RNA sequence: GGGCUUAAGUUAUCCGCCGAAGCUGUGGCAACCUGUGUGGUUGGGUAGGGGAGCGUCGUGUCAGUGGUGAAGCUGCCGGGU
């Protein structure tokens, strides 16, 4: 039994006890939030049509906010002496899926 | 007020050698040709960065592509057929599911052949 | 009771002296002159 | 009046600064934007200026 | 604010009544002006004899190091010009004067803002004088540490024979003496208590009164 | 380029898809405008103009700290646009 669900944009394919990497969402450490279903496999089993899947609700909690790996630009073009230096971190949140009820 | 410049100098000097920390050659000994390596080094990374995002969904497509003519399907009547069925499944998932769950995969496959417009 | 550390300038009292000649993230190189000619090293007189 | 429905299909890089006044001045300020105007003879003459540049509906 | 208040003489102990004039030791405490006048103040204080050679005053470096052309090596004019080692220096310091014509009614007013704050926050006592007869360290050491901890200004400004007072209060490190009419910015915010002498007071207020 | 007429050529037409740092989705940063609950617009850039900073040395003051080890040098583990 497994989801591909939606979250910010961005799809993927959980399970029950799964740990997730999250776009950072405003719901506060160790509470729940609905990860919205696009796909539900149970083996030999795919339910994929949007009644259905509106009555399945794949709950998950927060665990914590997570940085990304620091990125390091440098914008640079020969022979004019342009630079731009910058930096980046990209914080997203950790989710625990507790579980997919159809 | 006489300043000595090593102190201050040595820092982007020790950030520039660590950066280019298995280049080869004078790449990651010197710092002059160090400092232009590392020039490249990250309009290559900012480059690719962007580039990756076209790079996966070209691995997705080929994926989804030998999958589906496994069924007898074209990629694009395959996708033409989710996207009429209303499946908003994206490459990448279904890249997924195309090399570990071939049977949900080819489910996806019946989808789209009877969501084909059949004309 | 202010103490000489208490001792502050009023916000923009002191301007900050802007140093030329000291990379390209500022006025870097040329100096804010350009390229060539007499203003790349001198000046023109005003009577001129 | 049946309310022009104006959008950007091509983008002002290398149009003639007419044209890329004329998006300005209906509003039009991204390739896919869109906006509504009415069926008024200036509005016309702007979408008929910019023809190549955007589609207009009702 | 010109509000003139009382402070009362000690001598240790209890002695008559001193009188703060008010438009002096009560006005606003403009801190950028005090600030400006102290700054001045420690440029004035600067000495600047810091020097550097040009490439004209270096020794030697009268004629072409070599041939313009056919050497293969870089033009050069003199082994005294500024990228040579021990050749002159371009911008190095020149020996020059720090000081500020800062205004009169600034350097003034600053003190009186100076003077005022801890006017208003009571930190001037007035004493008839540390010391009897002979002068020692010791006693006024007492006399200030009864008026409060060590930090200390002390006025005394009889320029010519205060020698008691001034003998005494010199060899303190945590006080600095001066004469009524040397009070200046710099000296009355470093302190964190003013002490005067009654004839330091009175000659203050009489040299600077409305 | 391989190869292609058994078009993978030309042409008319129809149905799909691929395809960019464009657009959209999601998360972060920033400039400006606006009634100031909202929101809107914007952020490629040489010469160059404006604004705000980092680091080095000296120094007033205050708070200090240092053979239970300062400076400097050199690892590791981290942090910031
Ligand atoms: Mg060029
Ligand atoms: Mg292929
Ligand atoms: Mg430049
Ligand atoms: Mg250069
Ligand atoms: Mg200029
Ligand atoms: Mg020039
Ligand atoms: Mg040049
Ligand atoms: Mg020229
Ligand atoms: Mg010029
Ligand atoms: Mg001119
Ligand atoms: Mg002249
Ligand atoms: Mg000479
Ligand atoms: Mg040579
Ligand atoms: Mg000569
Ligand atoms: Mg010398
Ligand atoms: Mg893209
Ligand atoms: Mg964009
Ligand atoms: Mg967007
Ligand atoms: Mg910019
Ligand atoms: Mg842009
Ligand atoms: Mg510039
Ligand atoms: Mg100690
Ligand atoms: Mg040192």
């Amino acid at each position: 039994m497994y989801a591909i669900v939606r979250s910010g944009g961005r799809q993927h394919k959980v399970a029950v006890g799964d740990v997730v990497e999250i776009d950072k969402v405003a719901d506060e450490a160790g509470s729940s939030i609905e990860l919205t279903p696009l796909l539900v496999v149970d083996g030999e089993s795919v339910t994929s049509d949007k009644d259905a899947l509106g009555k399945v609700k794949v709950t998950a909690e927060v665990l914590g906010e997570t940085k990304g790996p620091k990125i390091r630009i440098l914008k640079y073009k020969n022979k004019t002496g342009y630079k731009k230096r910058q930096g980046h971190r990209q914080k997203y949140t950790q989710v625990k899926v507790t579980g997919i009820e159809g | 007020a006489r300043v000595k410049r090593s102190v201050n100098a040595k820092k982007k000097r020790r950030e520039v050698l660590d950066q280019a920390s298995g280049y080869r050659g004078q790449r990651s000994r010197l710092y002059r040709k160090a400092k232009e390596q590392t020039l490249h080094s990250a309009t290559y990374s900012f480059r690719d960065r962007r580039a990756k995002k076209g790079d996966f969904r070209s691995l997705w497509i080929q994926r989804i592509n030998a999958a589906s003519r496994a069924q007898g399907m074209t990629y694009n009547r395959f996708i033409n057929g989710l996207k009429n069925a209303g499946v908003e499944v994206d490459r990448k998932m279904l890249a997924e599911l195309a090399v570990s769950d071939i049977n949900a995969f080819n489910s996806l496959v019946e989808v789209a052949k009877a969501s084909q417009p059949q004309n | 009771a202010i103490e000489l550390h208490d001792l502050k300038p009023a916000p923009g009292a002191h301007k900050a002296k802007t140093r030329v000649g000291r990379g390209e993230g500022s006025k870097g190189k040329t100096a804010g002159r350009g390229t060539k000619g007499t203003g790349a090293r001198k000046n023109v007189p005003e009577f001129f | 009046m049946s309310k022009l429905k104006i959008t950007q299909i091509k983008s002002g890089i290398a149009t003639k600064p007419n044209h890329r006044e004329t998006l300005r001045s209906l509003g039009l300020k991204r390739i896919g934007d869109t906006v509504i105007k009415e069926d008024r003879p200036e509005f016309r003459g702007m979408v008929r200026t910019v023809r190549h540049l955007v589609t207009m509906e009702e | 604010e010109t509000k003139t208040i009382d402070v009362l003489d000690v001598k240790g102990k209890k002695a008559g009544s001193a009188e703060l004039p008010g438009d002096l030791f009560d006005v606003n405490t403009n801190i950028p002006l005090i600030h400006q006048v102290v700054v001045a103040q420690l440029a004035a204080a600067r000495q600047g004899t810091h020097a550097t050679k040009t490439r004209g005053q270096v020794s030697g470096g009268g004629k072409k190091p070599w041939r313009q052309k056919g050497t293969g090596r870089a033009r050069q004019g003199s082994t005294r010009a500024p990228q040579w080692v021990g050749g002159g220096t371009v911008h190095g310091p020149q020996p020059r004067s720090y000081a500020q014509r800062t205004p009169k009614k600034m350097v003034g007013a600053a003190l009186r803002g100076a003077l005022s704050d801890m006017a208003r926050d009571n930190r001037i006592f007035v004493v008839t004088s540390l010391v009897d007869g002979d002068k020692p360290s010791t006693k006024q050491a007492k006399a200030v540490l009864s008026g409060l901890a060590e930090l200390r200004k002390v006025l005394v400004v009889l320029d010519r024979s205060d020698e008691i007072d001034w003998l005494s209060v010199r060899n303190l490190s945590e006080v600095h003496v001066l004469a009524a009419d040397q009070l200046n910015t710099y000296d009355v915010v470093n302190a964190r208590t003013i002490v005067f002498s009654q004839a330091g007071l009175d000659a203050f207020v009489g040299a600077r009164s409305a």
